[PDB]
């Protein structure tokens, strides 16, 4: 439970670190694809075994699958990029990382104060997500449709040729 | 025995993690892969405080959040298609007429 | 699940259906008339079926939604807006090459979100409403994508409302984490005896300001306001200034309003630094523009900061929900009259390749109604009395002064001199000297007429839109 | 301690069912070749061993022992990963099937759900097989394998959650317990074949399979690339029997006699299927996969639900 | 319990096996022997399955449970599909999910 928990979340981490960093653009969405499958194994260590399952199903075997796509339609291998590597040296990423770091420990301070019974880790099955999904969150389920149309109807739009 | 207060440092370390690559790239596509990284941060949050106090409800927004992932991944990416098609160049600085 | 509650849903309803048969009809064939007078007839029928939801009357239609006057109120201020943005778009969308179609499905379903938002009661809806309001508006923003300009403000409203959206959810997750219970009356509940200020439910709410207030363009998630507005398409950046702002201040109010941590003085105070700052900026910003769509951006930023000082005076005064229906109204009217000037001067679409700019300069010497129209809004967001946008002012600083918000009260009045100059240098441009023909874009003529004869009528006479908006009142 | 004994046994069984899928998957390539003589009025490989037995070990033998090759200008990290995509994914989604009473490597909650996520990850062979090899013919090839395999991906599941409607429950042992008095492929019929054509095409099967994106491949890779289909034939039959047709159970032969028997029928239809039908075109085959077989599955599961509801 | 950590080390142990039978094969297989622009319909195809398979995700979660939501449940699912078949139907008319013109 927390052993797997923990390895997981710290995959997540470096992966993410390799993403954020990475020249390659397929080798920093394989990163990606890396840490979507560790926090599909901190979801199933929490007992969401629905949200794990739908983290490797939509997030890894979708979303990424789409970015693979359109890198690979792209053949991007940094076009005056990758020869300049600007946000490899201190004198760029220097403000931002401080920034990212100051919101962070702020968020830190945040949560370090609060109510903590521990998660107990009883798995919520998808059946009673099921349940919940189509018994109060019933206007929220048509929404979702409807706003996956609208993305589908936008993407269409703008990712035509002719 | 998982504390909930450690599911929450992890979501925003990735999360601060995702908005320091939007920021530190140039190329639009590393630029669409922080957002993304940003959402799911978000998401995993979600679910952490559902499972913390035995919900569905964290599992549901997961599932509202990764909705909004997938359309707005596609809508970007269809607009880095159009940058590419148009420019020849992914550089976001060159996306700069409109000032003052 | 009652059938009343189903009678309390007709708005929405109505609007999804409007989607699926608009869909289908191009699914059939490709007509711009028939599919924009579909659009139209269904926004309209909406518009209608208000009346049959007020004779319903006031019920929570799920733990998520819940329906009220003040719900009917946002959702007929939205709807308005739809209508008038459809009515901008075809003298537009008549010179627009590629498919003029998607434009109409777009923005229904960012209506759609527009009325989630108006009855939304619960975490879950306003994410969602968010985000359909939200993602339609990357399409529309790009919808003439092949142009530099638009394709630009595409990218710059994607990528800063995806960014926003991911601190909005962030937030939620950890109000969430704190509270235990997405509705908005629970926000705050299992706190108590003076531990309102709980650490982690202030930063969540601060998370969603940041996502928030980047919707509502405020300061400092401002600065994408003028060069979206810029590049976007006219009837477009009219949706955008007049039913994304409304929608989401409504839902503010609205969340503001039923959490308990509403009543935080921290909150309080940020939002006054954030109210201060966006009129002041706001205005300053505008001093020096010669382009009428960054110009009415940073005005857009102004008017925000005053509906926020609005809404910092909810938990003390009484009429701070009224002074923002009655400046929700204004600035509704005020906006489309001023964007639909600009959508149908920037009728028909020219092309990718030409410029889209106005050149307000010497309007009157060849389209004066259209001119004393856009004179008549330069005037009522200005705040000039025998307008509107002055009743508005007049409720705002009647709710600053009652709460004694002395700061922010000082601020409404060095802006509103500052907007003096900017706002009288545009109507006096319009009648120097300067170096359509179907029905189509003689209705939106008549749509901007009708609102600038709303917005003067309303200014020597306020008492029916007062009366109208005091009517609504919410599930207390 | 009996405990110990038990959780020994326990891994001695998921062993013995990993170990005996890879040789299923192995040696029905040597019984894919003699099916197909014997389909084609021949023979196939009769000659290395008693009744060919040993051509697969002369086969593996022969692509261990060849040159390992590598493109020079290539990526290697993701030329290296492909193969070990395309062999893992199916030879995991194996570990939710219940063989018989008391042999299952894995009595997931979700089950199908693991299967769902096999498959989605075993797309990232095809497409990282294709960028690698620095080929433009392959590449190409690559995306067209990759859209092919989403448009049959994307009603897979919905073809298998008429089952789950039935059944109530995404577990393998509840849903072949569900079937103790008629199997799903009476009620679930559209289920049954869709069903069917999904497996067959995200394995890259015939008919559903710019040159290749295999060309760059040799040697040991080329082996995992082949061993992973058949696995992942091996793996579709027995997620067919476990759904559609019972299972473990039968009249009078003990229950695993019931599953081998069953799944060694699906196999052999497998290979038939590939002696058989013609390739279509590709619009065809995307068209088929997405104007007929969604909407079939939608509709399926709605009457489905509707029936089920009706008692 | 003793069931469920046996089957815990089961399946972990399948997993283990079969990823280092893969990685000793391919060792293996280096060790022996001795030596001597695309169209957007690919985005387009990609993007339709991500869509569409977050909505069959709904329909997963639909699916476990009809039977403990009765038939407003399966009313809710109708709308949900008879949306879904009409942007099926819209993807189709306009030549969206066409390979060919
Ligand atoms: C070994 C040292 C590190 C070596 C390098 C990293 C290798 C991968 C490490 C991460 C994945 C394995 C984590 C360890 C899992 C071991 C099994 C375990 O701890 O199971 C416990 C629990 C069982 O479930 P439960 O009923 O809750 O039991 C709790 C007590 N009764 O289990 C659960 O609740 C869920 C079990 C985990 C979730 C499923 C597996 C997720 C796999 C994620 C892979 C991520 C990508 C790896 C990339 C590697 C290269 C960088
Ligand atoms: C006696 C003290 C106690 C009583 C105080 C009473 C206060 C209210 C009444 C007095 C108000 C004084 C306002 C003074 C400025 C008036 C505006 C003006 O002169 O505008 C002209 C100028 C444009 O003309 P030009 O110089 O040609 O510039 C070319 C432009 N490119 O315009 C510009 O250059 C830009 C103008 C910007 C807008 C005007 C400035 C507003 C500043 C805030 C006003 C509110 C009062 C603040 C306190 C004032 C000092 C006490
Ligand atoms: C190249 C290498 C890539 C990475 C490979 C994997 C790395 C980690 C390897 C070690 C893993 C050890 C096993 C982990 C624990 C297994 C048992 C487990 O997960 O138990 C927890 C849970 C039990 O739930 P259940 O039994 O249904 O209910 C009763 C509750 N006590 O059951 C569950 O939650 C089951 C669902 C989770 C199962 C995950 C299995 C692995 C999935 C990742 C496969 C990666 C494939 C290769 C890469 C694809 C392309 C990128
Ligand atoms: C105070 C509320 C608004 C009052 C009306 C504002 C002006 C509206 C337009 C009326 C017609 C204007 C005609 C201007 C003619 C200018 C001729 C200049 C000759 C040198
Ligand atoms: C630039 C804007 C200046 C606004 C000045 C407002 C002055 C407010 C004074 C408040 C005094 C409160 C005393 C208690
Ligand atoms: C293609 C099929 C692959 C199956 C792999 C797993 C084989 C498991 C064999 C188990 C045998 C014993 C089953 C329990 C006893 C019932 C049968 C007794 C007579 C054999």
């Amino acid at each position: 439970m927390e052993f797997a928990f923990y390895i997981c979340g710290l995959i997540a981490i470096l992966a993410t670190l390799r993403v954020i960093t990475h020249t390659n653009p397929v080798h920093a969405l394989l990163y990606l694809i890396i840490s979507l499958l560790a926090i599909s194994g901190v979801f199933f260590s929490l007992g969401a075994y629905f949200a794990g399952a739908l983290e490797i199903i939509v997030y890894a075997g979708a979303i990424m699958v789409l970015f693979v796509f359109v890198v690979m339609m792209l053949n991007l291998g940094g076009s005056e990029i990758e020869q300049e590597r600007q946000w490899l040296k201190p004198q760029v990423w220097i403000g931002p990382a401080i920034l990212s770091a100051i919101m962070l420990v702020v968020i830190v301070y945040a949560i370090l104060g609060v109510n903590d019974q521990g998660i107990d880790g009883t798995p919520i099955s998808a059946k009673a997500v099921g349940i919940t999904l189509f018994g109060p969150y019933v206007l929220a389920v048509e929404l979702a449709s409807m706003l996956l149309l609208a993305g589908l109807v936008v993407a269409f739009h703008v990712g035509r040729e002719e | 025995m998982i504390p909930l207060q450690h599911g929450l440092i992890l979501a925003a370390i990735l999360f601060v993690l995702g908005l320091t690559g939007l920021v530190i790239r140039r190329n639009l596509l590393f630029m669409l892969i922080g957002l993304e990284i940003m959402i799911n941060a978000s998401a995993l949050a979600f679910v952490v405080a559902g499972s913390y106090w035995g919900q569905t409800d964290g599992q549901v927004m997961y599932i509202l959040a990764i909705s909004l992932a997938a359309a707005e991944a596609s809508i970007g990416l269809a607009l880095l298609l159009q940058l590419h098609r148009r420019r020849q160049n992914l550089n976001i600085d060159s996306v700069s007429e409109m000032r003052g | 699940i009652t059938p009343q509650n189903l009678i309390a849903l007709l708005p929405l309803l109505i609007v999804g259906l409007t989607v699926v048969v608009v869909m289908l009809s191009i699914a059939w064939r490709r007509n711009h008339f028939l599919n924009a007078t579909l659009s139209v007839i269904g926004l309209n029928a909406a518009l209608v079926s208000l009346w049959f939801v007020g004779q319903a009357g006031a019920m929570d239609v799920t733990p998520l939604m819940r329906v009220d006057g003040f719900a009917m109120l946002y959702t007929g201020l939205v709807l308005l807006a739809s209508l008038a943005t459809c009515t901008f778009a075809y003298p537009w969308l008549e010179g627009y090459n590629d498919n003029k179609d998607e434009f109409y499905l777009l923005v229904l379903i960012a209506a759609l979100g527009g009325i989630l938002l108006a009855n939304a009661n619960h975490l879950a809806s306003l994410f969602l409403g968010i985000e359909l309001i939200s993602l339609p508006l990357f399409g529309l923003v790009g919808y003439a994508f092949r142009q530099k300009r638009s394709l630009e403000a595409s990218i710059k409203y994607t990528i800063l409302s995806a960014a926003a959206s991911s601190f909005l959810l962030f937030g939620m997750a950890l109000v969430y984490a704190q509270s235990g219970d997405l509705s908005f009356v629970a926000l705050g509940k299992n706190l108590g005896d003076g531990m309102l200020n709980e650490p982690l439910l202030l930063a969540g709410f601060g998370l969603m300001i940041v996502g928030l207030g980047f919707k509502l363009s405020l300061v400092p998630f401002h600065l994408w306001t003028p060069d979206v507005y810029q590049g976007a398409p006219a009837p477009v950046s009219t949706f955008l200034a007049t039913a994304s702002k409304i929608a989401i201040f409504g839902v503010v109010m609205r969340l503001f309003l039923y959490a308990p941590v509403g009543d935080s003085e921290a909150i309080r105070v940020v939002l006054a630094i954030i109210a201060f700052a966006s009129i002041i900026f706001g205005n300053l910003m505008a001093l020096s523009q010669t382009n009428i769509k960054r110009l009415l951006g940073y005005s857009s930023i102004s008017h925000l900061g005053y509906l926020l000082v609005a809404l910092i005076a909810l938990q003390t005064g009484e009429m701070s929900m009224e002074a923002v229906g009655v400046y929700l109204a204004g600035y509704l009217f005020s906006s489309l009259g001023a964007f639909g000037v600009v959508s149908l001067m920037s009728s028909p679409y020219r092309g990718p390749d030409a410029d889209s700019l106005f050149s307000y300069r010497g309007l009157f010497w060849h389209r004066p109604i259209l001119a004393a129209v856009m004179t008549v809004m330069m005037l009522s967001l200005a705040g000039i009395p025998m307008t509107l946008g002055f009743i508005g002012k007049f409720y705002v600083l009647a709710v600053g002064v009652q709460a004694h918000l002395w700061w922010l009260v000082g601020a409404v009045v060095v802006g509103s001199a500052i907007g003096l100059y900017y706002y009288l240098r545009v109507a006096v441009s319009l009648y120097l000297h300067a170096p359509p023909s179907n029905w189509q874009y003689s209705a939106g003529g008549i749509v901007v007429l009708i609102s600038a004869l709303l917005v003067l009528v309303l200014g020597v006479w306020p008492q029916p839109l007062i009366s109208i908006v005091r009517l609504a009142m919410p599930l207390m | 301690s009996p405990e110990l004994i038990e959780i020994l046994l326990t891994i001695l069984k998921a062993v013995v069912i990993l170990l005996v899928v890879v040789t299923c998957g192995a040696f029905m390539s040597f019984g894919e070749r003699r099916l197909l003589g014997l389909f084609q009025n021949r023979y196939g490989p009769n000659r290395v061993g008693w009744g060919g037995s040993l051509q697969l070990v002369a086969d593996m033998i022969k692509m261990f022992f060849k040159e390992d090759w590598i493109p020079k200008f290539s990526d290697r990290v993701i030329f290296t990963l492909a193969p070990m995509i395309a062999f893992t994914s199916l030879l995991l989604a194996f570990a939710i099937v219940p063989v018989s009473p008391g042999w299952v490597v894995a009595d997931l909650n979700i089950g199908i759900l693991f299967f769902l996520m096999m498959a989605g990850l075993a797309v990232y062979a095809v497409l990282f097989a294709g960028w690698s090899s620095n080929n433009k013919y392959s590449l190409l090839g690559a995306m067209r394998a990759s859209a092919q395999t989403l448009s049959y991906e994307v009603f897979l599941g919905l073809s298998l959650m008429g089952v789950v409607a039935q059944a109530g429950s995404f577990n393998m042992t509840d849903i072949v317990n569900s079937q103790a008095h008629v199997w799903n492929v009476i009620p679930q019929f559209f289920g049954f074949i869709t069903f069917a054509i999904a497996g067959v095409a995200v394995c890259h099967r015939h008919p559903f399979d710019a040159d290749g994106y295999h060309i760059e491949y040799s040697g040991m890779k080329f082996g995992l690339f082949f061993v992973g289909e058949y696995i992942g034939i091996v793996t579709i039959s027995a997620l067919m029997v476990t759904l559609f047709f019972g299972g473990w159970q039968g009249p009078l032969l003990p229950p695993f006699i019931w599953f081998a028997l069953k799944t060694a029928f699906f196999m052999m239809m497998f290979i038939l299927i590939r002696a058989s039908l013609p390739r279509p075109r590709y619009d065809q085959v995307m068209s088929f996969g997405w104007k007929i077989c969604l909407p079939l599955t939608l509709i399926n599961l709605l009457v489905t639900a509707a029936v089920i509801l009706w008692q | 319990s003793t069931e469920v950590i046996a089957h815990h080390w089961a399946f972990a142990i399948f997993l283990i096996v079969a990823i280092g039978l893969c990685c000793l094969m391919l060792v293996g297989g280096w060790f022996l022997g001795g030596r001597a622009r695309l169209s957007a319909k690919f985005y387009l195809v990609a993007m339709f399955f991500v869509i569409f398979d977050v909505e069959a995700l709904y329909l997963f979660a639909w699916s476990t449970s009809i039977r403990e939501s009765g038939w407003v449940g399966f009313v809710e699912a109708a709308i949900f599909i008879f949306v879904l078949l009409a942007g099926l139907v819209y993807l189709v008319r306009i030549g969206a999910l066409d390979w060919t013109p």
